[PDB]
């Protein structure tokens, strides 16, 4: 698929 | 001892440089594994958790997710055919960062920075 994601780093939100 | 049989294995029976290198590699990766590179190696100290980071695309990208710990562990596991197996998956782990993520990304940010340390490390390895 389209690379919408990345290796999410540190839930700062 | 002193054998010209270097087709299937570059090594004698195994490791004339390798395990010395790996041992280097480990001190080099475990260097990266130091809480200094852990500003920039810690997404690497451990594997990609694709169900975690929210990947799901992962298996498109990341065939062979490498991480410090893994090239560290394989290193120490002595899967490392040598350092060039070390720096292979250090960089492959640097790769899984670049392949998946944009090159401005934090993980990739480590990878390039770990690349300062790792490759400098790697270069001070044996070879002789």
């Amino acid at each position: 698929r389209t690379y919408e994601t990345f290796k999410s780093i540190m839930k700062k939100s | 001892k002193d054998v010209p049989d270097s087709q299937q294995h570059p090594a004698p029976e195994k490791s004339s440089k390798v395990s010395e290198q790996l041992k280097c590699c480990s001190g080099i990766l475990k260097e990266m594994f130091a809480k200094k590179h852990a500003a920039y190696a810690w997404p690497f100290y451990k594997p990609v958790d694709v169900e975690a980071l929210g990947l799901h695309d992962y298996c498109d990208i990341i065939k062979h997710p490498m991480d410090m710990s893994t090239i560290k562990s394989k290193l120490e596991a002595r899967e490392y055919r040598d350092a060039q197996e070390f720096g292979a998956d250090v960089r492959l782990m640097f790769s899984n960062c670049y392949k998946y993520n944009p090159p401005d990304h934090e993980v990739v940010a480590m990878a390039r920075k770990l690349q300062d340390v790792f490759e400098m490390r790697f270069a001070k390895m044996p070879d002789e």
